């Protein structure tokens, strides 16, 4: 089959500025005068929407900062200004020939000014806690670049390995990112501590934030 | 507008079959040039799989050729995706699309909203579904951030809504992560102004259609 392969695989950028990602068909994809490579634009949760068709026509409703160019085997994707709704995956595909083949796609996100996080802390529900199970769950949210770093500790004790954390993608409101990390126990050993302890890095922070509760007291 | 509707997605056995609709709406599947099914795998990037055109031929990439069908129903305006012998590198979401008349026909301008196929021996499980409790009390009466926690489903995927779909703004819900149970796990926070916590209701919409369980969870401060 024709294998397409993109470049680069990922890239950030910051805002208003130009982008540009390559295409590549093992073979020609050009067919009488025309060249049968279309753009995708993916979003977060949504289906592949299309942008440029047959290499260079913009499809109705896109906006004119995306345009298309290339023949033969050699194609590329321009946003001549890159705006903060056009975080997504991008791909090529070529229909010139079944099966129909696309890229492998490239990650586009967008650099930001630095944002520090929101940290809040919230404690296990009674609800949860009479399954003989309790969530510990710390809130990361809105801040900028994605790297973070968060510590977990129980009466100033350091937990590793009991907790897992997850990142959203980036929000095109805003360009931040936001991150929960939860520390899971079990009821009888949330209930042999009293203090708990979210430690908070990250570079929009001149020091490390802390958010704590007390199991017993409030 | 013209609209593609997504069906029969879920958990499905190794070596078993699935059998998936895409119903169309604001427009004639007659008038089609080609409808087509196209999946995406983590790491695979977007695979098409089959096509229908509008005298009835069909078409079939060779990487899944043998075990798949398409086919069509002009009476209800639907066409569908049948497989079977079924292995784990076939989970995927499986959108539909509608090729083009023009240009060469076979991009897709057309997609439905996709629906997931997830291959495991596993049975289906609920979540449970528990309250990320406000602040205690405000920080300087300013933004509070409030919550659900849903834990402890199988298959993928839950949706989440706050306030049957009323509040978008400040929302945020989470990647699942797979926990070492074999389950998965998610949350879903929003912010707010921590004046309208007393005021204020806040409701988060719990769905996970494998195992039939719909949660609405009232938040409030405790």
């Amino acid at each position: 089959d024709i294998q397409l392969t993109q470049s680069p695989s990922s890239l950030s950028a910051s805002v208003g500025d130009r982008v540009t990602i390559t295409c590549r068909a093992s073979q020609s994809v050009d067919y009488d005068g025309d060249s049968y490579m279309n753009w995708y634009q993916q979003k977060p949760g949504k289906a592949p929407k299309l942008l440029i068709y047959a290499a260079s026509y913009l499809e109705s409703g896109v906006p004119s900062r995306f345009s298309g160019s290339g023949s033969g085997t050699d194609f590329t994707l321009t946003i001549s200004s890159l705006q903060p709704e056009d975080f997504a995956t991008y791909y090529c595909q070529q229909s010139h020939e079944d099966p129909y083949t696309f890229g492998q796609g490239t990650k586009v996100e967008i650099k930001r000014t630095v944002a520090a996080p929101s940290v809040f802390i919230f404690p296990p529900s009674d609800e949860q806690l009479k399954s003989g199970t309790a969530s510990v769950v710390c809130l990361l949210n809105n801040f900028y670049p994605r790297e973070a770093k968060v510590q977990w500790k129980v009466d100033n004790a350091l937990q590793s390995g009991n907790s897992q954390e997850s990142v959203t993608e980036q929000d095109s409101k805003d360009s931040t990112y936001s991150l929960s990390s939860t520390l899971t126990l079990s009821k009888a050993d949330y209930e042999k501590h009293k203090v708990y302890a979210c430690e908070v890095t990250h570079q929009g922070l001149s020091s490390p934030v802390t958010k704590s509760f007390n199991r017993g007291e409030c | 507008e013209v609209q593609l509707v997504e069906s029969g997605g879920g958990l499905v056995q190794p070596g078993g079959s699935l059998r998936l609709s895409c119903a169309v709406s604001g427009y004639s599947i007659t008038s089609g040039y080609s409808w087509n099914w196209i999946r995406q795998a983590p790491g695979k990037g977007l695979e098409w799989v089959a096509s229908i055109t509008y005298d009835g031929s069909t078409n079939y990439n060779p990487s899944v050729k043998g075990r798949i069908t398409i086919s069509r129903d002009d009476s209800k305006n639907t066409f569908y995706l049948q497989m079977n012998s079924l292995r784990a590198e076939d989970t995927a979401v499986y959108y539909c699309a509608r090729g083009s008349h023009y240009f060469g026909h076979w991009h897709f301008a057309v997609w439905g909203q996709g629906t997931l196929v997830t291959v495991s021996s596993a049975s289906t499980k609920g979540p449970s579904v528990f309250p990320l409790a406000p602040s205690s009390k405000s920080t300087s009466g300013g933004t509070a951030a409030l919550g659900c926690l849903v834990k402890d489903y199988f298959p993928e995927p839950v949706t989440v809504s706050w306030n049957s779909g009323a509040l978008t703004s400040g929302v945020h819900t989470f990647p699942a992560v797979l926990q070492s149970s074999g389950l998965y796990s998610l949350s879903s926070v929003v912010t707010v102004p921590s004046s309208s916590l007393g005021t204020q209701t806040y409701i988060c919409n719990v769905n996970h259609k494998p195992s039939n369980t719909k949660v609405d969870k009232k938040v409030e401060p405790k």
